[PDB]
DNA sequence: ATGCGGCCGCAT
DNA sequence: ATGCGGCCGCAT
């Protein structure tokens, strides 16, 4: 059998899995602190990302793109991709009859960009934004 | 696309299905997709944590079986995972 | 013809306002998740001639699973008002549109006028417009390559021809001998249509 | 009444509507080609407030496109707007009382059509033209 | 400060005629006179169809400054209210 | 305190009251530029004898017949406490047992009434506690000092709003009038120190 | 799909 | 100020 070294390897995985987890979580909390359900949606379009509806999709929205980058238009029909779970999903419309099944783990995104009236709370993240990328289940 | 969904209470309206006590908002609940007899598309059955184990389903591993368990917070999907094996309390 | 869900088949009639008659059903299909969805509007008025109803009737095509709703409309002509909002929240085109425009996400509207055709006769455009969307797929299996357009074909053929698939995903027209099986389907829905 | 003068009044009289008549099918062009939500985000993207009501939305944006996206008040920091004769601010230069700002001729940057609307935006047929906010010169 | 008539085009067909009593269709022109508002510190206005608001006893000279909202219309109607302003 | 007279209810019920809160505020808010001047009392009755609940909103143009009221009889013996923050927090930006009365732009300013011939007339809503009109004094301090300086009319403005919030005046339909004028500054002053006196005759 | 309650602009 | 109808997210 082996249970040290690929075991080790798992343990660290799931450590950076925690991090990452946790982290995204205290952006969420206190981005639902300093600004308002109006502040997130101003942020989103600026950074050229479409507002989603429901209050939740919204902040985890702007906590993916500012932890990640702003998420870039779709491939082939121009839409927008979203985070699943597993995988970025595209939600555009390749035609007026079906739905476009894009579907990714590196898609392109520019670097977010804060814009400087919330730079009073973008302090409040300390920055640290890193080099990090979504980390995915194994 | 899965048979279970896992979330805060996106509000306080939905109610238990099982005590039929309503849900308090932002509060965990887990729900099974069902065929919604009313029109096409499936539907979820909302229970609070607690009694969504009382009504006979296991789960597994919740990681793949539950849509959302990613999106929860940490220690909560540890909760779910520990949950799975056995159940309740 | 008046749905008989309403139960005022005998009690009441279709209105018809000029050449439009307020009696349309619509249809909506995606293959990915398997919807596969049927929506009747009629707008109802008494035999005396001054109640109106609206009659709303949704759900899975050939099953069990659905709906409606009867609304008596109080006003001889919000009624219309009614009819018109409701078409045009449901299928994002005007009641009288000279161009019946599919718009994403939203039902596309079905020209009508027992068991093999779920919601009734067909026109013979729409006939005609899905033996040449068969033509279509039947050219893109020979070229076998973009299952995405398959896909879209798919859809579009099963939005004009509804068929009783159950609660069973809709299968995909990739197969050459199943476009051809649809296309004897289509020659027999002509002859049928010519016999009248 | 004379000729000079006469000739003069009725050249701006002319103009006057040329501008009104222009931006009314701007607008009734945004009423077409869009929805209200997408007029919210051309508001935010020009760092402008979103009011309360569709038809001040709309025509806020008007009056954006036409001549420029206002810049924040001078000293309380709030919004300015459109009222009939000129540009009054909307801002609090306390919590107790409305700032009194008003002016003719406000700080504004060009305004930016995002690229999405670029399919309308060619609807407009450019024209941004050079051309300020004509007021009535009765006093 | 505030003027004593307004005009615009009807931001919603809820708003009823004051002399005829009968609903006000959206997006249609209509004047109002502003008033005291018996149950609150405030203005607020008495709303008229553009034909009925004349029967009234009301009259105008210059529309274009005793009228709130006057420059806003579209150019053919500014011109309509300063002729039905005479007369 | 007292119940208003307007609900009916002064005999058959009273005021209520949460340990040290006592839930009969009373709001102001005026604005000189466009002559606002508005008064909003906010009570929850309770029964003299009983359980019954009652929510009494007024509100109008100080010291006159413009205005109105309702009395909402509400049915649960504590939800009435809720709709009462609800509405206070909805008018004055402020909650209820807020340690720091706030001033929140557009919204009410709460008054400190003492609850436990001038007083009928020359004060519109009731007596005023002495900490009001210490800080309307420190306020016509500060407009005195403006009016000897001469300048910033918005200041003016701005200090006329704040005192005629504190201290309201029954103006009738005119728009109240600014306090650039130092004879104004002098005789509200004096007015303030015979509120002081008559405060102080109270013992 | 629709039902329904919270919300907000427009009347009064 | 509140009343009320249109609107939209969340339940079912
Ligand atoms: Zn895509
Ligand atoms: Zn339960
Ligand atoms: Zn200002
Ligand atoms: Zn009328």
């Amino acid at each position: 059998k082996k249970s040290k070294k690929e075991k080790d390897k798992d343990s660290k995985l799931e450590k950076a899995l925690k991090a990452q987890n946790d982290l995204i979580w205290n952006i969420k909390d206190e981005l639902k602190k300093v600004c308002s359900t109006n502040d997130l949606k101003e942020l989103l379009i600026f950074n050229k990302q479409q507002v989603p509806s429901g209050e939740s999709a919204i902040l985890d929205r702007v906590a993916d793109g500012m932890v990640f980058g702003a998420l870039l238009p779709c491939e082939e029909c121009s839409g927008q991709l979203v985070f699943k779970s597993d995988a970025y999903y595209c939600t555009g419309d390749v035609t007026a009859w079906t739905k476009c099944m894009v579907k990714t783990q590196t898609p392109n995104r520019k670097e977010w960009v804060t814009p400087k009236e919330f730079r009073e709370i973008s302090y409040l993240k300390k920055l640290k934004v890193k080099k990090q990328d979504r980390i995915f289940p194994p | 696309d899965k048979l279970y969904r896992v979330e805060y209470a996106k509000s306080g309206r939905a109610s238990c299905k099982k005590c039929s006590e309503s849900i308090p908002k932002d509060s965990l609940r887990m729900a099974i997709m069902v065929q919604s007899p009313m029109f096409d598309g499936k539907v979820p059955h909302w229970y609070h944590f607690s009694c969504f184990w009382k009504v006979g389903h296991s789960i597994r591993h919740p990681d793949v079986e539950v849509d959302g368990f990613s999106e929860l917070r940490w220690d909560d999907q540890q909760k779910v995972k520990k949950t799975a094996e056995a159940g309740g309390v | 013809a008046v749905d008989p869900d309403s139960g005022l088949e005998h009690s009441a009639h279709v209105l018809e306002k000029g050449g439009k008659v307020f009696s349309a059903t619509l249809g909506l299909v995606d293959i990915v998740k398997g919807t596969n969805s049927y929506y009747k509007l009629q707008l109802l008025e008494d035999d005396k001639e001054n109640r109106y109803w609206i009659f709303r009737s949704w759900g899975r095509v050939g099953t069990v699973i659905g709906s409606n709703k009867l609304e008596q409309m109080p006003s001889k002509e919000d009624a219309i008002e009614h009819f018109m909002k409701l078409y045009e929240e449901k299928t994002g085109n005007a009641w009288h549109s000279k161009n019946f425009t599919k718009y994403p996400k939203k039902f596309y509207p079905l020209e009508i006028d027992l068991q093999k055709m779920p919601l009734g006769k067909l026109s013979k455009r729409q006939i005609q417009a899905a033996y040449s969307i068969l033509s279509e797929v039947q050219q893109a299996v020979s070229q076998g390559s973009s299952d995405s357009q398959i896909l879209d074909l798919s859809n579009r053929f099963y939005t004009l021809i509804p068929h009783d698939f159950g609660m069973k995903k809709p299968p995909l027209l990739n197969n050459a001998d199943s476009v051809q099986a649809k296309a004897e389907m289509l020659d027999n829905l002509l002859d049928i249509e010519v016999a009248y």
